[PDB]
RNA sequence: UGCUC
C-alpha cells in the first residue's frame, strides 16, 4: 500500500534536467541589442499613447516651462472611416 | 429533507410551542387562551422607554417565578444578558436605563 | 432541533410560508424565517464576491472591500456547499439606498 | 379543527413591526371571509345553530 | 395623485409597525398617551388621531414615485 | 392569463415553470436542483433578488406585500439649506 | 493621527453571479493542502 | 463615504476662523452631555485649531478687506497660490516676498514690492 | 486648508426626531469626521456646510432615519508648495520634529538641504548659527488595517535668510 | 470569573431547555446556547 | 416501525 505523507509536496519540485543554454554568436547578440533599441525607441514614438494625466493641483507660471511638448502624427483620414475624426 | 425545502423554504424556529386544543366559548373570536406554563417560557423583548418604564420595573421585581414578569435583561451599553433568577431583582429594577 | 424529547422547536413548513405570503406580511415572514431562526452576520468581499472571515478576504489578501451582511445560516451553508461543487456564487453587494 | 386530540402551534413574534403586521393583516376580525368566494367562514357552529 | 386615495391595509400595517418600533426606541409621542404601556396601542392611537409623522412613498412599476401623507390619505 | 401571457399555453409542471420564470434559485428549489444549478453555473446567468423565493432565501423583505413601497419620515427640515458664501473665491 | 475608515455600511445584496473557478483560483481561495488520507493521530488523544 | 473632489476650492484662513468661531458659539449655546461624551475629539480639534489661528495675525480681518485685497492683486497677474499665501501670512517685511514667496524671478521687478506691501498693510 | 465635497448616508435614531434634521445631521457628520484623515484627501477639521439633503428614508430594519446628505468639509491638505509656521516639538538625530501649533505632530523635516552645517547630536540642537517656517514638499498616505500615522509629508527649509531668527 | 462582578460563582443552570452558564451572585449570563 | 391529527 502507498505510504502516508505528513507534509505536502514542495511548491517547486526539483528536476534533474536543466534548460539547454542559449545559442551564442554575433547574430543573437545583435538581435538582442536591436530588440532593446526597439523597446527604448517605441515608447517615445507618437503611436505609444500614454494615459492622459488629470486632476491638476494648481496652475503656475512654470507650467509653460514644464509643459510636455511632442509632435503628433496626422492619420490619413482618407483611408480611415469618418467615425475616428476628433 | 434538502437544504432548499428543509432548511430554506421551511425551517424550524424558536419562541414557539405546540399544545392540544379545547373549547371555550367565553372568549372572543379574536382572543386565544395560553397556559401559564407556556407563557412563562415564551418571552417577548420589550424595549425600556419613557412610557412602560414602571411596568417593566414591576415585572422585573416580580421575577421569573411570578407569572407577570421577565426572565432576562439585556443592558443598552453592554450586550451581556443578566438572568433574573439570581441576584437582587430590586437593584436591577432600580437601574433600568432607557433602551 | 426537531423532537420534543430533543427540546426542538416547531416547523414553519412550506404551506405556512405560502399562507404568510398570501397575507403579504413581509416583515413577519422575515422575522420568523431569518431573524428568529438562523440569523447570522457574514463578511463578504465586494471585489471578488466571496465570503470572508473576521473582516478579511483571504482570496484577494485585502480587507478594504470586506463588508458585513445579515443572512440566514442555511443560505451561507448553501453557498459554501455550492462553492464545494465548483458552482461559485459571486455576491455583488450595494448600498441599501 | 374538531377538538379530538389535535395539536396546534402557537408562535410569538419577536419584533414590533411583525407584531403590528400580524395584528392588522392576520387579524381575526379582518379575515372573517375567505378570498376564494367571499363566503364567511367564522360563523355559528353546532350547539350554536341549534 | 392617480393612485387610490384610500390607505390600504398593508400601508396601515407597515406604518403602525414602524411607529411602534420608533416609540419602543424612545421616540416622542404626539397624542399624550394615558397609561398605554403597549407601543402598538400608542401607534394605533396616533393613527386614529392622524398625527403619525410618516409619508408613504408609493413607487410605480416604471420608476415614478409619489408622496402621500398619513393625514392626507383616507382611513377605515 | 399567467398560463397564456407568452403566446403559448405553458403548464405548471417544471418545464412550463422554467419556460416562464427566470430566477435560478426558484427553479433550483422547485425541482432539478443540481441540473439547474450546473446549467446556471455554465451559462453564468446572474440571478436578481426581484422574486419572492430568492428574497426569502437571502433573508430580505420580499417586494410583494408591505414591501412594495417605501416610507419617509416627516421630520422638521429645510431642503437645500443656505450655503455659506466663499470670500476668497 | 487617525485614518478615517467606515465601521459598518448597510450593504444590500443586489444579485448573485454564478460561475466557475479555475484550479489557480481554487489554490488561491484555499488555505492549506490536504494530502494525508488518515483522520486522527496514533496517540490515544486522537488529535486530527 | 466617497469624495467627489478633494481640491474643489481653496480658502484662506479667515473663512476657517469664522467657521470655527461659529461652531464654538453654537456649541456653547447648544452644549449636550451625551453627544459630547460620545466624541470629544471634535472639541479638541476645534479649540486647538482656533487657538492656532489666533496665534497668527489672521485677526482683524473682514470679507470686505479680503475682497479689496483680491481686487488689488488681480491687477498684478499673480497666481492664486501666491495671493492665498500672502493673505494667510500677511507679510509686513519685504524679504518675506523677496525670497520666501515662490516664483520670485521676473515677478518682483524691484518696483511692485512697494505696492504689494502698501496693499497688504492696508 | 481646502474644501472637499462628500456624500454620506447619516443614520439618526428615533429619539432625536424632536431636534431639527439639519442640526442633527451636521452634529453627526462632525462627530464622524473629527480628527480623522481621509485617504488621498487629508485630515478633516470640521463640516463647512450642507449643500443637498434629499428625502429621509426609514428602513424596515433598525427603523432609524437614513438620509443621504451632500456636504462640503474643510481639510488640511497643502498644495505641495504651501508655507506654514510651526513650533519645534522635539528633535531627533536623523531630523527635527516640528509640529504645527496644537494641530498635528506629524511634520518630519529631513535635514538634507540646509547649508553644510547640518547635524543633530540628540541635545535638541536645531542648527549652528551662521516661529519656524516650513515649506511642504510632497503628500503621502498609508492604510492601517492589513490583518484579520497615515500622514507625515516632507518639509523643506531652504536658505530663507530669516533676518529675524538666524 | 464573572465579567460584571468578577465573582467565580458560575453555575450551569438550564432554564426551560436552555443550557446556560450564569453567575450565581449577580445573575450575569456568562454563556448561553449549545 | 408504531402512532396522533
Ligand atoms: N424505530 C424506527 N424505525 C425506523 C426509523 N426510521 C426508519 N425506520 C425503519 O427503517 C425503514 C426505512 O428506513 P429509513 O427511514 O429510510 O432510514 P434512513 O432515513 O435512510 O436512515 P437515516 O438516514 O440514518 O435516518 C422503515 O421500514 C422503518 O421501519 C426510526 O426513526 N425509528
Ligand atoms: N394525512 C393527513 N393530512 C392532513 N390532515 C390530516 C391527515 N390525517 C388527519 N388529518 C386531520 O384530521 C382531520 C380528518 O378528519 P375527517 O376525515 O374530516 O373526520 P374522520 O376522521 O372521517 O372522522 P369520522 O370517521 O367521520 O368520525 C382533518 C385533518 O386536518
Ligand atoms: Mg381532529
Ligand atoms: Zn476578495
Amino acid at each position: 500500500l502507498p505510504d502516508v505523507v505528513l507534509k505536502p509536496p514542495p511548491l517547486f519540485p526539483d528536476t534533474d534536467y536543466k534548460p539547454v543554454p542559449l545559442k551564442t554568436g554575433e547574430g543573437e547578440e545583435y538581435m538582442l541589442a536591436l530588440k532593446q533599441e526597439l523597446r527604448e525607441t517605441m515608447k517615445r514614438m507618437p503611436y505609444f499613447i500614454e494615459t492622459p494625466e488629470e486632476r491638476q493641483d494648481i496652475e503656475r507660471y512654470s507650467k509653460r516651462y514644464m509643459k510636455v511638448y511632442k509632435e503628433e502624427w496626422i492619420p490619413d483620414w482618407r483611408r480611415l472611416p469618418r467615425e475616428m475624426m476628433p | 429533507q434538502g437544504r432548499f425545502r428543509g432548511n430554506l423554504s421551511g425551517k424550524r424556529v424558536d419562541f414557539s410551542g405546540r399544545t392540544v386544543i379545547s373549547p371555550d366559548p367565553n372568549l372572543r373570536i379574536d382572543e386565544v387562551a395560553v397556559p401559564v406554563h407556556v407563557a412563562k417560557i415564551l418571552t417577548f423583548p420589550e424595549k425600556v422607554n419613557k412610557a412602560n418604564i414602571n411596568f417593566l420595573r414591576k415585572l422585573v421585581q416580580n421575577g421569573p417565578e411570578v407569572h407577570p414578569g421577565a426572565n432576562f435583561i439585556q443592558q443598552r451599553h453592554t450586550q451581556m444578558k443578566r438572568f433574573l433568577k439570581y441576584g437582587n431583582r430590586e437593584k436591577m429594577a432600580q437601574e433600568l436605563k432607557y433602551g | 432541533t426537531e423532537g420534543r424529547s430533543r427540546d426542538g422547536g416547531l416547523r414553519l413548513g412550506e404551506m405556512e410560508r405560502d399562507c404568510l405570503i398570501g397575507y403579504g406580511a413581509s416583515m413577519l415572514l422575515l422575522e420568523r424565517l431569518m431573524i428568529s431562526s438562523d440569523a447570522f452576520e457574514v463578511d463578504v468581499c465586494g471585489q471578488c464576491g466571496l465570503l470572508g472571515y473576521s473582516g478579511w478576504c483571504h482570496y484577494c489578501k485585502s480587507s478594504c472591500h470586506v463588508s458585513s451582511l445579515r443572512i440566514p445560516y442555511a443560505c451561507k451553508l448553501l453557498f459554501q456547499e455550492l462553492q464545494s461543487m465548483n458552482i461559485i456564487p459571486r455576491l455583488k453587494l450595494s448600498k441599501y439606498n | 379543527a374538531d377538538f379530538d386530540g389535535d395539536e396546534m402551534n402557537l408562535h410569538l413574534p419577536q419584533t414590533e413591526e411583525a407584531k403590528a403586521e400580524a395584528l392588522v393583516l392576520m387579524g381575526t376580525k379582518a379575515n372573517l371571509v375567505t378570498p376564494r368566494n367571499g363566503e364567511p367562514l367564522i360563523a355559528a357552529i353546532q350547539d350554536f345553530l341549534t | 395623485r392617480i393612485t387610490t386615495p384610500y390607505m390600504t391595509k398593508y400601508e396601515r400595517a407597515r406604518v403602525l409597525g414602524t411607529r411602534a418600533l420608533q416609540i419602543a426606541m424612545c421616540a416622542p409621542v404626539m397624542v399624550e398617551l394615558e397609561g398605554e404601556t403597549d407601543p402598538l396601542l400608542i401607534a394605533m392611537k396616533e393613527l386614529k388621531a392622524r398625527k403619525i409623522p410618516i409619508i408613504i412613498r408609493r413607487y410605480l412599476p416604471d420608476g415614478s414615485y409619489e408622496d402621500w401623507g398619513v393625514d392626507e390619505l383616507i382611513i377605515t | 392569463d399567467l398560463m397564456t401571457y407568452k403566446g403559448e399555453v405553458l403548464g405548471i409542471t417544471r418545464f412550463g415553470l422554467a419556460k416562464m420564470k427566470e430566477s435560478v434559485l426558484m427553479l433550483a428549489s422547485f425541482e432539478k436542483t443540481a441540473d439547474h444549478l450546473f446549467d446556471a453555473a455554465y451559462f453564468g446567468q446572474k440571478d436578481s433578488v426581484c422574486g419572492v423565493s430568492e428574497c426569502i432565501i437571502m433573508g430580505i423583505p420580499m417586494n410583494i406585500g408591505t414591501g412594495l413601497f417605501k416610507l419617509l419620515h416627516k421630520a422638521d427640515r429645510d431642503p437645500n439649506p443656505p450655503k455659506r458664501p466663499l470670500i476668497f473665491d | 493621527k487617525e485614518q478615517f475608515r467606515e465601521t459598518d455600511v448597510a450593504k444590500k445584496i443586489s444579485h448573485i453571479c454564478f460561475g466557475m473557478k479555475s484550479p489557480e483560483e481554487m489554490r488561491q481561495q484555499a488555505h492549506i493542502q490536504v494530502v494525508s488520507k488518515n483522520l486522527y493521530s496514533q496517540d490515544n488523544q486522537h488529535a486530527p | 463615504m466617497e469624495v467627489k473632489d478633494a481640491n474643489s476650492a481653496l480658502l484662506s484662513n479667515y473663512e476657517v476662523f469664522q467657521l470655527l468661531t461659529d461652531l464654538k458659539e453654537q456649541r456653547k449655546e447648544s452644549g449636550k452631555n451625551k453627544h459630547s461624551s460620545g466624541q470629544q475629539n471634535l472639541n479638541t480639534i476645534t479649540y486647538e485649531t482656533l487657538k492656532y489661528i489666533s496665534k497668527t495675525p489672521c485677526r482683524h480681518q473682514s470679507p470686505e478687506i479680503v475682497r479689496e485685497f483680491l481686487t488689488a492683486l488681480k491687477s498684478h497677474k499673480l497666481t492664486k497660490a501666491e495671493k492665498l499665501q500672502l493673505l494667510n501670512h500677511r507679510p509686513v517685511t519685504a524679504v518675506e516676498i523677496q525670497l520666501m514667496v515662490e516664483e520670485s524671478e521676473e515677478r518682483l521687478t524691484e518696483e511692485q514690492i512697494e505696492a504689494l506691501l502698501h496693499t497688504v498693510t492696508s | 486648508f481646502v474644501l472637499v465635497e462628500m456624500v454620506d448616508t447619516v443614520r439618526i435614531p428615533p429619539w432625536q426626531f424632536e431636534r431639527k434634521l439639519n442640526d442633527s445631521i451636521a452634529e453627526e457628520l462632525n462627530k464622524k469626521l473629527a480628527n480623522k484623515v481621509v485617504y488621498n484627501v487629508g485630515l478633516c477639521i470640521c463640516l463647512f456646510d450642507i449643500t443637498k439633503l434629499e428625502d429621509a428614508y426609514v428602513f424596515p430594519g433598525d427603523g432609524a432615519s437614513h438620509t443621504k446628505v451632500h456636504f462640503r468639509c474643510v481639510v488640511f491638505h497643502p498644495f505641495l508648495d504651501e508655507i506654514l509656521i510651526g513650533k519645534i516639538k522635539g528633535c531627533s538625530p536623523e531630523g527635527v520634529h516640528v509640529s504645527l501649533g496644537f494641530f498635528d505632530d506629524i511634520l518630519i523635516p529631513p535635514e538634507s538641504l540646509q547649508q553644510p552645517a547640518k547635524f543633530d547630536e540628540a541635545e535638541q540642537v536645531w542648527v549652528w548659527e551662521y516661529g519656524e517656517e516650513i515649506r511642504f514638499r510632497v503628500v503621502d498616505e498609508s492604510f492601517v488595517d492589513t490583518s484579520p500615522y497615515t500622514l507625515v509629508g516632507s518639509i523643506s527649509e531652504p536658505g530663507l535668510g530669516l533676518l529675524s531668527w538666524w | 470569573r464573572c465579567p460584571d462582578c468578577g465573582s467565580t460563582e458560575l453555575v450551569e443552570d438550564s432554564h426551560y431547555s436552555q443550557s446556560q452558564l450564569v453567575c450565581s451572585d449577580c445573575g450575569c449570563v456568562v454563556t448561553e446556547g449549545v
